[PDB]
């Protein structure tokens, strides 16, 4: 499932340290 | 090919790039026009003395769309300075936003601004994101709309959202009017701004209403000085938190609804039975008017008073609240597996703006 990937993503991508400085 | 992230609200546009982790821009949501032809944005506020003001988006929708559109041309060109045609663009909208307001969005998007691609996401959603949750209950309060919603696994649940229309701006209303109930007189546009940043610098949310209010009779305690821009020093006490009490109790300002604590428990007990723990354990604050300190507290209080004993309640208030929305936005639209999402051009011209609702949910 293409959502559960996202939502998977979502909690465990690590996106929020990954977001450049500005 | 870098994804735009714009967070359209009912006073400030939250503007930038997907990736990064703060917007560009931050600007009040307003077109002015003289009392060139008009002004948009941060123009038009410090200009404000020869400009009257329109403000497209009311209570959290759209209302004006011949101003909407030159709030998306000034933030795409002036703030952000790309060319919308050249990059995939994520709007934002309220929970339980029209079906015609979504497709006149999408329709814009594509028509007007010629995007290759774009996404309506809603606030409370991307603000959940933000906090790195899939499921929870998100409690929204901005300028214009106050929204209770549940969410499970990226979900929201429209049948159980819940909406208050009573937001930041009527804060400050109520504010300028108890204000002179102490005898001072704020009237004009200048003296509300001046009173919306007392509300943002002195309120504060009341753990118990009564208990305060006999601590502020009885004493100086609770009373704090601010400072106008002409020098004079005001002093202003209960007013602190009888402001923002008004979310607890919105009878104060005359509405028959209910606050926010007992719609976020209505809203919860609206959902399957299945997934209310996971509510209850995922309280989460979102937008400018849950900044008062102390709302977590009393939310946490008013709530355990309606749940049931052995509920498990946490109130999550992350510290960049005022941008939670456009903060999951960057997060979402820079994420790999997001991007078969995206409303493509072709998939808009295969089946018009209807496609908004297939794809956006
Ligand atoms: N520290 C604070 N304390 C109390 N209120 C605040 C604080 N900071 C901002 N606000 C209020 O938050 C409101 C703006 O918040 P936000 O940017 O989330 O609203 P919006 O997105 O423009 O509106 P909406 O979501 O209702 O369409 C303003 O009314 C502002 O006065
Ligand atoms: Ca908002
Ligand atoms: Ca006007």
């Amino acid at each position: 499932s293409l959502h559960s990937a996202l939502m998977e993503a979502i909690r465990s991508s690590g996106g929020r340290e990954k977001l450049r400085k500005v | 090919t870098t994804a735009l992230v714009c967070d359209n609200g009912s006073g400030l546009v939250k503007a930038g790039f997907a990736g990064d982790d703060a917007p560009r821009a931050v600007f009040p949501s307003i077109v002015g026009r003289p009392r060139k032809d008009s002004y948009v944005g941060d123009e038009a506020q410090s200009k404000r003395g020869i400009l009257t003001l329109k403000y497209p988006i009311e209570h959290g929708i759209i209302t004006n769309w011949d101003d909407m559109e030159k709030i998306w041309h000034h933030t795409f060109y002036n703030e952000l300075r790309v060319a919308p045609e050249e990059h995939p663009t994520l709007l934002t909208e309220a929970p339980l936003n029209p079906k015609a307001n979504r497709e006149k969005m999408t329709q814009i998007m594509f028509e007007t601004f010629n995007v290759p691609a774009m996404y309506v996401a809603i606030q409370a959603v991307l603000s959940l994101y933000a906090s790195g949750r899939t499921t929870g209950i998100v409690l929204d309060s901005g300028d214009g709309v106050t929204h209770n919603v549940p969410i499970y696994e990226g979900y929201a649940l429209p049948h159980a959202i819940m909406r208050l229309d009573l937001a930041g701006r009527d804060l400050t209303d109520y504010l300028m009017k108890i204000l002179t109930e102490r005898g001072y007189s704020f009237v004009t546009t200048a003296e509300r701004e001046i009173v919306r940043d007392i509300k943002e610098k002195l309120c504060y949310v009341a753990l118990d209403f009564e208990n305060e209010m006999a601590t502020a009779a009885s004493s100086s305690s609770l009373e704090k000085s601010y400072e106008l821009p002409d020098g004079q020093v005001i002093t202003i006490g209960n007013e602190r938190f009888r402001c923002p009490e008004t979310l607890f109790q919105p009878s104060f300002i005359g509405m028959e609804s209910a606050g926010i604590h007992e719609t976020t428990y209505n809203s919860i007990m609206k959902c399957d039975i299945d997934i209310r723990k996971d509510l209850y354990a995922n309280n989460v604050m979102s937008g400018g008017t849950t900044m008062y300190p102390g709302i977590a507290d009393r939310m946490q209080k008013e709530i355990t008073a309606l749940a049931p004993s052995t509920m498990k309640i946490k109130i999550i208030a992350p510290p960049e609240r005022k941008y939670s929305v456009w903060i999951g936005g960057s997060i979402l639209a820079s994420l790999s597996t997001f991007q078969q999402m995206w409303i493509t051009k072709q998939e808009y011209d295969e089946a018009g703006p209807s496609i908004v609702h297939r794809k956006c949910f």
